């Protein structure tokens, strides 16, 4: 029901039923690249650019 | 130079790909 | 054992135990890897795909 | 492996004002290093 | 003559509607006669000029005061009279402009300028069309530009033409306002139609290029032209028409017989002169791709790659559409040739962006750096400022690539045992770097293992601005980078220019005493 | 003697004669270069003399010499805004020798010669050569600028350009080497001239030479051929052998020699080459690089 996306600096979180951003991530030192989930579905793994 | 014509169809050939 | 896609692989996915589907250049190519063959290729874009 | 672009990229300096604001923290803050810019002022330029 | 002169002042203080006309066509005939004798065979010093000078005032009043219109009951002799005196002497303007061989400043400018304006007075004062000149501005551009030159016909050395009516008619006329251009350029398409006269209003391309081709257009927010004269058949406000119009008119002309220098300016600034211009610039395409792929053994034809590549990429900017095997191509195509070629800040202007990918290799960006560090080996130091910080670019932001620049494993550290370091000497004994210049394809030939020592052996230079600008490898990388659209357009003349003074004090002796050796 | 006359009794006017020798360098350049109808071997005696006094009164003044060297570097500047070749005296010639002569060129930056360096740069590698007088004067200008860096171990990056430039020019009669768009290409040596051995040389005979390139001989020819390989035998013996990138920068050259040596197939001072920069190159620097070797910051 959720998908994420990964803009620069900026990864959101958008649900399915309104497609709507309804959460940020934006604590990030460069630009942000990988974004994935764990198989569980609770907890977002992001890979940026400062390493 | 090229002496055919200069006119499209290289964006009619990658339109059609 | 490793697999040669002639162009520098832009993405590799797994659809199956069998056979995984890796893409570069401007077509995909699926591997299989009971055979660990190249069996399929499709390359009907323009530029690189990219995911 | 092909040509890519954007429309902006990330310039990690930028110069403003003849003033030498980073560019990898956020705004409200980068609009401080200029004087007579503070805390408010620099949120409602952004604003406007 | 002065007899004329007063003639023409007499009739002209005097209305005398039958006399006057009767007195004005016979100075008219006399006119024409004088013009086509003393055409630069006796030369003409202002005499014709003062004649037509006299009868422009005199038709200009003429116009004011009575011309062609709905009649009193039927003026068959002065309304049609004047209408065929206007016209005589508009067509003796033309005649003197088709035959002119030479130009002592008012061979036609003059009288066209002035049969003009009138023309234009007499349409927005009979009222009974908008700007219905513009038929005769197809016999008037037959005129400016059948106005021959004799040897100064697309000369080799600068523009793509020297014509000195067509400049000054886009100076003087064409350009003042901002309609007659849009009309010019619809008549031109409606010239162009049977082959008879557009066979030869297609042999030299250039005097049309230095006519139009001057960033003034309704359509370019630059320069916007003001109003014109105030009869309006919505000319300047149909920008779209004008595109159209635009788009077909440049499409005939640009279909057949180029000329080689006319071929290589309008492809050196079709990008901006011509792309933005049009209604829809998609059918230029395939001609900027064959010029992209024109490939001869020709010296000339060997600029039309690098001065295609700003329309392609304006072309892929717009809307992303291929050629397909791109970095191989842009790898063949530098050579010493293309470092030496005048456009070396007009190529790298556009190699910064298509090099500043997120999604090139290590091997691309290495095959590039190495066959460019073998090219800028041989090199002026106007081509050594601006290749060096933009190579110091690519390897800054692709960090991986420093293994060319560096190695850890031939370091001389001090703390490892003489087994390391004999083993360091037998691998520095035995090893063999597997470049090869000749491969075209990036990620396929072997730079990565092959190191740069090219720009190590430019550091030892005879210029200490290239000195300091080479040895940034030396130093590390504490900056970003450097401002290449303002480091860029430097040349020797330039370059002489900006050292010839600076902060000035500097003197040194001379006691070599090696004189009597060999003083030639 | 007026000079004599003039430093004796100029007691308030030195800056005056400052301009005297200004003045007096600029007459002297302007006819230490005229025609050389005349007696050739005595009048070079009597340049050899007045070289030697002018480099004598240079330890002396300098301060005003450079200034009338601006002078001279913003003349040739606007005669060679002004025209190509056409414009542009032998004076030149003469000025470069001068200043490279009496002049220590081995300074890093100097007021006189790096912008006079510039100006031989773009004179080397600006215009297209049309013709052999052109020929000669890339000629002389390579061997008078292994005589200005002959000590300072400068390598100056346009020597291997103008060699693959006028020696493949020599050998036009051009399907490995395409990119150089060529000024007077097919002219040259006929096919099997047999390297006369003792012929011309350097000549130094530039009034002379302006018409003795347009009657050509084959002397002429094989001596600008056997000049620029001295002037290449100098500088891989001053340069090239110590610039760590030897390998690289021979490869063009060793590969029109090996053209030469394959095509006419008997000369000389190519196989001496070819047998030296191969003792040369049979052991070379052949390191994987490392320059970014530092001492870490305290």
């Amino acid at each position: 029901h959720d998908f994420a996306v990964t803009s620069s600096t900026r990864v959101q979180i958008f649900s399915s039923r309104t497609r709507q951003v309804i959460k940020t991530f934006s604590r990030f030192k460069d630009v942000v690249y990988s974004a994935s989930f764990r198989s569980d579905g609770k907890l977002l793994c992001a890979g940026d650019a400062t390493g | 130079t090229a002496t055919t014509t200069g006119t499209v169809t290289v964006i009619l050939s990658q339109a059609l790909q | 054992y490793s697999l040669n896609h002639d162009q520098p692989v832009e993405n590799v996915i797994a659809v199956s135990p069998t056979q995984i589907v890796s893409c570069g250049g401007n077509n995909f190519k699926v591997w299989d890897l009971t055979s660990n063959k190249k069996l399929y290729e499709r390359g009907n874009f323009n530029k690189a795909v990219t995911c | 492996s092909l040509v890519v672009q954007e429309q902006g990229s990330f310039q990690h300096i930028l110069r403003l004002l003849n003033t030498n604001v980073d560019g990898n923290i956020k705004i409200v803050y980068a609009l401080t290093t200029i004087k007579g810019v503070g805390r408010r002022y620099s949120n409602l330029v952004c604003k406007k | 003559a002065k007899r004329l002169t007063a003639a023409g002042d007499r009739k002209q203080y005097n209305s005398i509607i039958k006399l006057i006309n009767e007195l004005v066509i016979p100075e008219n005939v006399t006119q024409l006669e004088e013009d086509e004798t003393e055409k630069n065979l006796r030369f003409l010093v202002m005499s014709l000029f003062q004649i037509f000078r006299k009868l422009f005032s005199r038709g200009d009043l003429t116009l004011p005061s009575s011309k062609k219109s709905t009649l009193e009951k039927e003026q068959f002799v002065n309304w049609c009279r004047k209408v065929y005196e206007a016209f005589k002497t508009k067509l003796l303007a033309i005649i003197s402009d088709i035959p002119f061989e030479t130009s002592l400043g008012l061979d036609s400018l003059d009288v066209y300028l002035q049969l003009a304006e009138l023309e234009s007075t007499h349409f927005a004062s009979e009222k009974g069309a908008p700007f219905f000149p513009n038929k005769t501005f197809r016999k008037l551009i037959i005129a400016l530009w059948s106005s021959n030159m004799g040897e100064i016909e697309d000369v080799k050395s600068s523009g793509a033409s020297e014509n000195l009516i067509i400049v000054e008619f886009t100076e003087k006329y064409y350009t003042k306002f901002a309609d007659i251009q849009y009309y010019f350029q619809s008549e031109f398409n409606q010239l162009l139609e049977d082959p008879a006269y557009q066979d030869l209003l297609l042999k030299n391309v250039g005097k049309w290029l230095a006519l139009v081709n001057h960033d003034k257009h309704c359509s370019s927010v630059d320069a916007d032209l003001e109003i014109f004269v105030p009869n309006p058949p919505q000319a300047i406000e149909n920008e779209s028409k004008f595109k159209s119009n635009f788009e077909k008119n440049w499409l005939s002309l640009l279909n057949g017989q180029l000329s080689l220098q006319q071929y290589k300016s309008i492809l050196l600034i079709l990008h901006k002169r011509i792309i933005p211009h049009f209604h829809t610039p998609t059918k230029l395409m395939d001609f900027l791709t064959d010029s992209y792929n024109l490939q001869s053994s020709n010296k000339n034809a060997g600029v039309v790659p690098i001065l295609a590549l700003n329309g392609l990429f304006e072309l892929m900017k717009r809307f992303n559409l291929e050629y397909p095997n791109f970095y191989m191509k842009l790898y063949q195509i530098i050579n010493p040739d293309l470092m030496h070629v005048k456009y070396r800040a007009r190529f790298f202007r556009l190699m910064d962006v298509f090099l500043s990918s997120t999604h090139l290799s290590a091997h691309l960006v290495a095959s590039f750096i190495k066959k460019l560090a073998r090219l800028t080996l041989e090199s002026p130091p106007s081509a050594i400022v601006t290749v060096i910080p933009f190579i110091y670019n690519l390897i800054r932001k692709h960090p991986n690539c420093m293994i060319m620049l560096h190695n850890p494993a031939f370091i001389s550290n001090p703390f490892q045992t003489p087994d390391q370091v004999a083993n360091l000497k037998t691998l520095k004994e035995n090893y063999v770097d597997p470049f090869d210049v000749h491969e075209s394809d990036p990620e396929l030939t072997h730079a990565l293992d092959s190191s740069l020592w090219e720009l190590a052996s430019l550091m030892e230079h005879y210029h200490p601005n290239v000195a300091t600008l080479a040895k940034i490898f030396a130093q590390p990388f504490k900056k970003l980078s450097y401002n290449m659209e303002d480091f860029l357009d430097w040349n020797y003349d330039s370059l002489l220019n900006a050292e010839s003074s600076r902060k000035l004090k500097t003197l040194p002796t001379l006691e070599f005493e090696a004189f009597t050796n060999v003083f030639d | 003697i007026i000079k004599a006359y003039q430093p004796k009794l100029a007691e308030g006017n030195k800056e005056k004669l400052g301009k005297f020798t200004a003045v007096l360098l600029r007459h002297i350049i302007f006819l230490s270069n005229q025609n050389y109808l005349k007696n050739v071997q005595s009048f070079k005696r009597t340049q050899n003399a007045l070289i030697s006094i002018l480099k004598s009164l240079s330890e002396k003044y300098n301060r005003e010499l450079s200034e009338e060297c601006r002078d001279y570097i913003n003349e040739m500047q606007a005669r060679y805004k002004k025209n190509h070749f056409d414009a542009l005296s032998n004076g030149d010639l003469v000025f470069f020798s001068i200043i490279g002569i009496l002049f220590s060129t081995s300074d890093q930056y100097h007021l006189v010669i790096t912008p006079a360096l510039i100006l031989m740069s773009q004179f080397l590698e600006q215009i297209k050569f049309n013709s052999l007088k052109r020929i000669a004067f890339g000629a002389v200008l390579v061997r008078i600028v292994s005589q200005y860096q002959r000590i300072s171990k400068r390598y100056i990056p346009e020597v291997v350009y103008f060699f693959q430039k006028i020696l493949l020019t020599f050998i036009v009669e051009p399907l490995d080497f395409e990119n150089i768009r060529l000024d007077s290409y097919e002219l040259g040596l006929p096919l099997d001239v047999d390297f006369t051995k003792k012929r011309s040389t350097i000549i130094p005979l530039h009034t002379l030479s302006t018409m003795d390139t347009e009657a050509h001989p084959v002397d002429q020819c094989v001596s600008v051929l056997l000049n620029v390989m001295e002037s290449l035998d100098a500088t891989i013996s001053t340069v090239w052998k110590s610039l760590p990138a030897f390998n690289e920068i021979i490869l063009p050259i060793q590969q029109l020699l090996s053209a030469y040596t394959s095509k006419y197939s008997d000369f000389e001072k190519p196989r001496n080459i070819l047998n030296k920069v191969e003792k040369l190159t049979k052991f070379t620097e052949h390191i994987p690089l490392a320059l970014q070797n530092h001492k870490p910051v305290s």
